[PDB]
């Protein structure tokens, strides 16, 4: 070889991977829905 | 709903065990009434 004109060096490649985009309703998130809608039922249920 | 669960159980049995309660305070309130009125059979009614 001759002596280098510019160098290098082995990186690795991927995506600027997204703009996020979380939940609007992920306040409702840890929970199941129905469970949601259960103790919604609930509410009226106890309460009657 | 399998990992919240148990505590529908106890939601469901312990407004069941009021029930009971609720008619033990009521033919309780009866005798009450029973010391000035009829023995078990005009009490109970009069009261409803």
């Amino acid at each position: 070889f001759s002596k280098p004109f510019m160098t290098l060096g082995i990186s690795i490649l991927y995506r600027k991977p997204n703009g996020t985009n979380p939940g609007v309703f992920s306040f409702l998130n840890p929970l199941s829905p129905d469970i949601w809608m259960y103790v919604l039922l609930a509410c009226l249920g106890v309460s009657c | 709903v399998q990992n919240i669960g148990g505590i529908f159980i106890v939601l469901a049995a312990g407004l069941v065990l009021s029930v009971f309660v609720a008619v033990g305070e009521f033919l309780y309130k009866s005798k009450k009434n029973a010391q000035l009125e009829k023995r078990s059979f005009c009490s109970a009614m009069v009261e409803e």
